[PDB]
């Protein structure tokens, strides 16, 4: 019931699930496109779920 | 851009948009943080 | 909207990513997406500090980029503090950059002019100048060696002069890079400018934040000198009685414009005045039927 894990159900599977759901930089691309305003997408969050984000 | 304005909605900012070619025409006032969508029905509008 | 707020945008973002660091592009872009925008709104969107963006607001004000506008309102909580708007005038923008890359082009070219000339002679231990012309009566009798009048030490050749070449390598480094910049302003040149003000920037602002201090609707003060379309539609029936309205203004204004009874008539006469086929067509239609089966916050309002 919780929205932080994720559980696939064909699968019985269960994932870590972040505000800033990005796994890849194709995903970050499409978060920062995604803005309607100018506010930075802080970095606190984004190692939260996935794991590395400064490389 | 006569459509579409910046707008404060019960002391909340947010963008008033026309959707106008759908039927029948909305007026869609989105969140700018993206906390509520609110979207007004023209077809029973009185005053 | 307008391709040339687009190309000037782009022409601002060049300039600031150029020759301006990575902070300066972060503020100068914040401006331009969100028109009209306080330093609470910067603090909040960039997270920026009044230290930092201290220096930031400095050279962008010395280089004209940003205007700032002094306007103080009136919220609900009267703490009027003096916020200031930071906004873009776009002619003021664009004539800045145009001065700038024209002075550096200009004292590029007086550098080079001042590197044309001939080497000289420089004194290490003085470490003093001197030219060609001025060198000519500081030498011995024995015809060998510059000799200072203060130091008598055997000068020696100065590297300028040889740098003319990496100066106009310096020239064509710069003027490639700074093409699209004369590019962008051939097109510019070429057509209008409006001149654009705060509340200019008003009409086309994003809003940065859902609760801003600031209240960007301006404030004048006293003393300060610094339509609708109706239709009728008649199924054809109707046509009459449009007829019958008009003859009846025409019958009202004959009887407003009628003479009265006393003047088309003399009143010397009269006394002195002082004080069913419903069944026949339903058993037509059924000889039909069986003829064809034979044959077959409040404010004042006004209303807009
Ligand atoms: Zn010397």
């Amino acid at each position: 019931k919780l929205d932080r894990i994720e559980f696939d159900p064909k699968k019985g599977t269960f994932k870590y699930l972040s505000t800033y759901d990005v796994h890849s930089p194709s995903e970050l691309l499409k978060l920062l496109r995604s803005q309607v305003t100018f506010k930075g997408i802080s970095c606190k969050d984004l190692k939260d779920g996935w794991p590395q984000c400064d490389e | 851009m006569s459509h579409s304005g910046a707008a404060i909605f019960e002391k909340v900012s947010g963008i008033i948009a026309i959707n106008e070619d759908v039927s029948p025409a909305e007026l869609t006032w989105r969140s700018t943080d993206g906390d509520k969508v609110h979207t007004v029905v023209l077809s029973t509008i009185d005053k | 909207d307008r391709p040339i707020d687009d190309i000037v945008k782009n022409l601002l973002k060049f300039v600031v990513r150029g020759f301006y660091g990575g902070s300066f592009v972060l503020v100068l872009d914040a401006i331009l997406f969100h028109s009209v925008l306080a330093e609470d709104d910067l603090k909040q969107l960039l997270s920026i500090n009044k230290t930092e963006l201290g220096p930031l607001i400095a050279r962008l004000r010395s280089d004209r980029l940003i205007s700032i506008h002094k306007q103080r309102e009136y919220p609900p909580n009267s703490k009027s503090v003096e916020r200031v708007y930071y906004y873009v005038k776009y002619p003021h923008a664009i004539d800045a950059i145009k001065w700038k890359v024209h002075q550096v082009v200009q004292r590029l070219k007086d550098d080079l002019d001042k590197n044309s000339e001939p080497n000289g002679y420089m004194c290490p231990i003085c470490l003093t100048k001197y030219t060609q012309l001025e060198a000519v009566q500081l030498l011995n009798f024995d015809r060998t060696e510059f000799l200072c009048s203060l130091c008598d030490e055997p000068l020696v050749e100065d590297d300028s002069g040889k740098k003319n070449k990496e100066k106009q390598d310096k020239l064509n480094r710069l003027m490639d890079q700074i093409q699209p910049i004369i590019d962008s302003l051939k097109k510019i040149d070429d057509s209008r400018i409006e001149e654009n003000t705060f509340e200019i920037a008003l009409a086309r602002l994003i809003p940065p934040q859902n609760q801003s201090h600031a209240a960007y609707t301006y404030n004048p003060k006293k003393g300060s000198t610094m339509a609708t379309l109706h239709i009728n539609i008649t199924t054809a029936s109707d046509e009459v009685a449009q007829r019958e309205l008009q003859e009846r203004q025409a019958e009202e204004k004959r009887k407003q414009n009628a003479v009265p009874e006393w003047h088309k008539q003399s009143t010397i006469g009269k006394t002195a005045l002082g004080r069913e086929e419903r069944e026949n067509e339903k058993t037509l239609n059924d000889y039909y039927a069986a003829l064809a089966k034979k044959q077959a916050l409040e404010d004042e309002f006004e209303d807009v």
